């Protein structure tokens, strides 16, 4: 598999974190 | 200010900014003291010598590791590797970057807090933070569930998680790790009389288990092929350019992970404690734990580690399950990423140790904030 | 503007609008909450889970059922599942949409006005009703007469009505149902060594039971037969691939519906009191309850539950009664389609609790005008 | 000839024959085998050691337990610690000695077959019976009438009883006992260092449980006067004289008793799966239930747990209810005292399973006679 | 036919038959060859003289050791040993006689394998063994269980052992013995100008090294005393019968067991490689070991050691531990002693390594079978 | 004041003030005294003549040397070879300069006792200070880590620095040098009947093997050369103009360094001792030793020795090792040019034993400040 940044993983969590946000 | 990210796990410091990609203080955990007399004046002769200092030095030193199966048995000596890696290395003021240290779980409240301690007053950090490896190890990953097993070089845990929510009752740690691989290296490297015994002479066999050795697939076959052929034997050559030949030793050495009476104890496997692990956790979340092992730290580099894995939880495991293992590259340093992940992501903002919530609760707040 | 139903029985929610053929919205009556430490970031900012979300989750869940025995014991989760059903399932305001609610016979008034109370005052509807379970039951089969079976999670009980004119006097409620059989399961399933005790393993045996139990035709030579030979054991694929097998408890399960002394319950079973229950209606009108017996309700889809019920009817009843029982497919739906019958009837729009009566009269209002 | 009574619980075994006032054999249900090299000839060295032996020698030998959680899943090594309690311990011979083995309810067939198989054709014994331990504990207080909590070192059980009539669908088994106190207890002395890993070091914990753990009257000021003061710290010695020191270690572990949720175990506590326990026998007997509490099983045995045991039900029971437990001095024998009594009762010698009896039904007998 | 056994040590040979009380046949492990012309014919000027021959004409021979560290270097001066020893000194055909061989602990296969060859090959003996010398050392003071200290002339090692077996992870090797302190020896009485150089001469500072040194108890009074008063010095006489006088050399010489940084030896001491040792063993057996120190070989026979060791370890150990050192007389022949009671015991005769099996398997037999 | 440096190595004294780039007094460590009558009156005819004086007056004095294998042997006469070097050499008042005495390592304490005596009492200097020759001779190359071999009239040693840090188990010294040199080429100029038997005649023996002998680079090619061909003979005229011609003597006589067995000497050569010393270092820092070969003292300035040295070395050391030898130019002062340095280093003016230490402590003061 491919690597991916500390910036997309980051933006995994921020978009993750902002669904519960909206789902809460 | 940018967060800071000190992985003072054993072995290496791995430290560097958050938001960074690797780690740009990457330097071995030790502190080394002259052994002999101080004969030739006009130099410092200095007392003391850390990290790749020591290791310029080594054969001159009595070198020591202050932090020993993930516990840090020696402050006097760790806040000299903390004082280098921030003035020395990163070049940077404490007193200016939150720091988010980590350390392995089942670990005495006593480390924590001698942490906390030095950091804020010491250190004079304006925060503080200090997560679990293995949970770091799942952001490296992207992950939201998972078992991690990390293996550093004091201790080896596995902490199955799912969509966060840790359990913490099917956490374990084995206390085995890459010095126990070392020092066992030693030992069997002494069947045919290569006597390694100075810790200098330690860090050249650290070096000969990383250079050479491999994790057999099958090991009763690979035993064999070695005992039947030399063509499993390798050459390394010593730093005063002996040449030493290695066999068996190649693939017995980290064979000891998954064969630990070996080294005389007693627990399980590694992948032993990583089903156990699995039968620790609820019934139903058990197929994504097999469908997402997370591997971590350097013990975990050892080629055929992963294959080995997978055949013995495939074996383990009930038949239908897809055992899985998530064993990338870099995941030697999946534990700082996963720091430099979370230091820099913004909800995390709210969960550092403030230095005016050390100032009201003492060492006794990291218990109540850290998880 | 088009009614809506919401057949909020006991473990499973039915809802759709009325007029449509079979419910749109199917869920399980259950909201969640974390049992464990939320370590990661990306949670616990949502904090409590419903129907096939906490089915999703099950095995980090503390999941419970707010509706016990057909009572309602805490209404602050019921309004959370009310308000997953509109505003998530359904996707609709139900400000604009007059609800037809029902439960089951010889309940509590406190539910019927706490209902009541909650659908006014929190959801603002224009309009309801609370119909009982099972006069919706013979909408959906098209008869104006007959005994009704409904047996659902919670409670089971016997309407006989004919022509209308239920009779009150000769209903009669059970309080035995889904859940006891699940338990009972469970009991017996340690038997052999299957120990299940969380609520995800209660939801586990809820999917044994779905799939494999059968109620006998003749109880001792099935049992007998299942002594003799492995002929009726199944197997059975748990979440995480461990295979379980399953032998006479796959129809003493079922049994105890007609032999409730097995889990201890003192009552005569669901044939003897669907017998008396024609036994406390006028002699004149029983001749059509025996050619009138509607089953309902999810625990009568078990295979041979009608034979069986037949044959103990027949046995019991006078040898000349046509015995006839109305068991169809899709019976599982019967109260909602019922209910989507009736709230689509233009006769029954003189029927709705209006807000305006409700401002009037209080909780109160629900005992005079619903039957 | 004098009956024989052997109480294969967990953890212990309790044997002697009956009409004896206590247990003449009390050792570990434990079988060792060598874990190391056979470096030194002239020894016997001998493959296994069992209870006091294994004890004895505990620190080179693996030891393991036969039984697990009240279910027997080692038969093998069972089968030697049967064959040293009747020919090392109590040295007799079980072909002129008929056996009442006892075994916590709601436990897997298979162990009560296989337990009548070994003993019918193993041990050759005249006859065999197999009562709940809960139901012998009765016996050694002399009600008629109660609530038997049993706690034991596998599992926790409580069985109501009404002057006989033992109550089938109101028994609880927790499957929470010593062993899980016993892991606890290491995993939160891990808390402050004192790594304990092997079975040597979980039987040195055991010790440590025993010898210093009492229960909470009122677990959150418990824990703030150990967090605010050392007065509630005791020392203690191990085996190579190295002083530990613990505090509200010695709370937190049995607490989980009534807390399970601190091992991750979901259930209600032991007071609450007493209460429930009650609430699901029939109203009238109830108030007879709560004046007739007995405790029994060696996890009773902690200071306190009475008097907490009591607090929590007077909480959970109705203010009239006369609350009362009968834990009396020797509880931790009374299954053994209660077999003893039944054993020598002359109304009991009906109930022998016969050896002519087993030859003509097989295992299967032990179902349709015992209880 | 009566075994023997010769105890190939470094620096002396013990051999002799087994069953006799003590080796009949004691010389030193050396090899002398000419180093001068050849200038008076007349006589046979032979090319070699061994063992006590070599001590007579030490003056004009350059004297080796073909084992050293415990380690072979030299097998064609080994052979000349071995011939001397069987022909010459015991005066016996070895193809009559099963030889116990015997090893120091963690030391190459290569010598094992070769020892095996040449005893099956060239001395075409029955049959052969090859026990640890430490495993012998517990034989002849007729304990089971202990750490055995032995301390040669070249190598000194620790291996813990309870009831059999010996924990083979906690067996030390230090590679520090007798020809250590006596270089260490040499090298300080030139600090008074007693210049010895030749191998002659460092055969005269072992005789000094016997005679005079003793082990202090307090180190630094004793170096103080030696300091102020001469009443510590003793006059010894050389061959030539010049006097030599010698002060604090006499116990710094012994001292560099307890303080091996003296000859700049990393390694701890030996009294804290016991310790250490004894720490590597599961916590239950250590009060065993610290009751049961067997201390053997020719380095232990200075005065005072036996106290110095009790004093130090005493000083490492916990305060309640009753540390107890077994070092009797003739300890220096212990291992002969435990090797003449080993071959001599009647279960041994099993353990022989015999011709055949060497014809099956080679060289290779001898690490299957031997420990 | 400015320093003084005073080399009374053997053979000859190097003086001279510290700061100098060379020394201003170098003559021969010899008292002559009249060995005739003292026919002729009107003369002083003086007692005793040193230096120069007594290589003015060689053929009618009894030469001797008062250092002996870098040993004081004749502390009356070396007492005058300090006053000749102070009061008519250097021509200074030592009570004024402060002193920095050296002599050769592993060297009688009696010697660095009575030089501190001497110089204290007899010459009132106001400090002194003795550094090891070695150690000195690392200064003028400007080295920090090396081999350094010394290799003067009386004594060789080999001493291993690394950035300091002597490490002083690896010193070796040899005793072999200029002198013995110098008797086995009068010996073996003997072989052709050149007598040379008084000291007069032992001194043009000196001048003889500086003038004319050199190192072969293959021993036995060179000697089969000269065997062969007379192109290898030199001619040599007497002081009293008698011509001597030499031969294969020429290269036989320095080849003794590297085959000290040519004067019966058993020890191994100059060679072999520096790869024994580098082999007594620790593994890390060998290959900078095998980098860093020192060469000094005169007898090192034999042509061609740094080759057949880098031959002999090449061929005992591993083929991949960068061997290398800084043996430069002057050379033979080295050892004084690194005093001038090291007395005149303002890091080392702490260093100085002060009068002030010497009335406190006496002789003894010197062994625990210099190393
Ligand atoms: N490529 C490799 N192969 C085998 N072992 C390795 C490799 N790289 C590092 N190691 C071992 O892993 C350990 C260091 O792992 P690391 O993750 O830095 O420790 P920690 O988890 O405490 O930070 C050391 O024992 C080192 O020898
Ligand atoms: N095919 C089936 N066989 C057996 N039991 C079933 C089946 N389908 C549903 N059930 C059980 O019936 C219960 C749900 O019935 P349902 O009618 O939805 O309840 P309610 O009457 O409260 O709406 C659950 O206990 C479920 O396990
Ligand atoms: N005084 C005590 N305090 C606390 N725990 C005890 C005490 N005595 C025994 N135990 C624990 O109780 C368990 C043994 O109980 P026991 O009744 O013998 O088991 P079983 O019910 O299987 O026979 C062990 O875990 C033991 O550690
Ligand atoms: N009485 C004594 N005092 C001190 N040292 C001794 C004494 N006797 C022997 N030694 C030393 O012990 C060494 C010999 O020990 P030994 O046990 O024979 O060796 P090995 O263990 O190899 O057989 C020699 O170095 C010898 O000088
Ligand atoms: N060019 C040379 N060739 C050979 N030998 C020399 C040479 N110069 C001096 N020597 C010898 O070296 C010795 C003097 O060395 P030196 O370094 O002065 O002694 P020290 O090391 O005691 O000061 C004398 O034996 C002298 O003969
Ligand atoms: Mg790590
Ligand atoms: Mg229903
Ligand atoms: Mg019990
Ligand atoms: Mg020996
Ligand atoms: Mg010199």
């Amino acid at each position: 598999a491919p690597r991916r940044s500390v910036g997309e993983l980051r933006l995994l969590f921020e978009a993750r974190c902002a669904a519960v946000a909206a789902a809460a | 200010t940018t967060a800071l990210v000190c992985d003072n796990g054993s072995g290496l410091v791995k430290a560097g900014f958050a938001g960074d990609d690797a780690p740009r203080a990457v330097f071995p955990s030790i502190v080394g003291r002259p052994r002999h007399q101080g004969v030739m004046v006009g130099m410092g002769q200095k007392d003391s010598y850390v990290g790749d200092e020591a290791q310029s030095k080594r054969g001159i030193l009595t070198l020591k590791y202050p932090i020993e199966h993930g516990i840090i048995t020696n402050w006097d000596d760790m806040e000299k590797i903390w004082h280098h890696t921030f003035y020395n290395e990163l070049r940077v003021a404490p007193e200016e970057h939150p720091t988010l240290l980590t350390e392995a779980p089942l670990n005495p409240k006593a480390n924590r807090e001698k942490m906390t301690q030095i950091m804020f007053e010491t250190f004079n950090v304006p925060a503080m933070y200090v997560a679990i490896q293995a949970v770091l190890s799942l952001y490296a990953s992207g992950r939201t569930t998972g078992i991690v097993l990390d293996s550093g070089d004091g201790v080896t845990h596995n902490v199955p998680i799912y969509e966060g929510y840790a359990l913490p009752h099917a956490i374990m740690r084995l206390d085995l790790a890459g010095r126990d691989l070392t020092d066992y290296l030693m030992k069997i490297l002494t069947e045919r009389g290569y006597s390694f015994v100075t810790t200098a002479e330690r860090e050249i066999v650290r070096d000969i288990k990383e250079k050479l050795c491999y994790v057999a697939l099958d090991f009763e076959n690979e035993m064999a092929t070695a005992a039947s052929s030399s063509s499993l034997e390798k050459s390394y050559e010593l730093p005063d350019g002996q040449v030493i030949t290695i066999g068996n030793e190649r693939f017995r050495c980290p064979e000891t992970l998954f064969q630990p009476s070996f080294i005389g104890m007693e627990s399980a496997g590694i992948h032993e404690t990583t089903y156990n692990s699995i039968m620790k956790c609820d019934i139903d979340i058990r197929k994504d734990l097999y469908a997402n092992n997370v591997m971590s730290g350097g013990t975990t580099m050892y080629p055929g580690i992963a294959d080995r894995m997978q055949k013995e939880i495939t074996a383990l495991a009930p038949s239908t399950m897809k055992i899985k293992i998530i064993a990338p590259p870099e995941r030697k340093y999946s534990v700082w990423i996963g720091g430099s992940i979370l230091a820099s992501l913004s909800t995390f903002q709210q969960m550092w140790i403030t230095k005016q919530e050390y100032d009201e609760a003492g060492p006794s707040i990291v218990h109540r904030k850290c998880f």
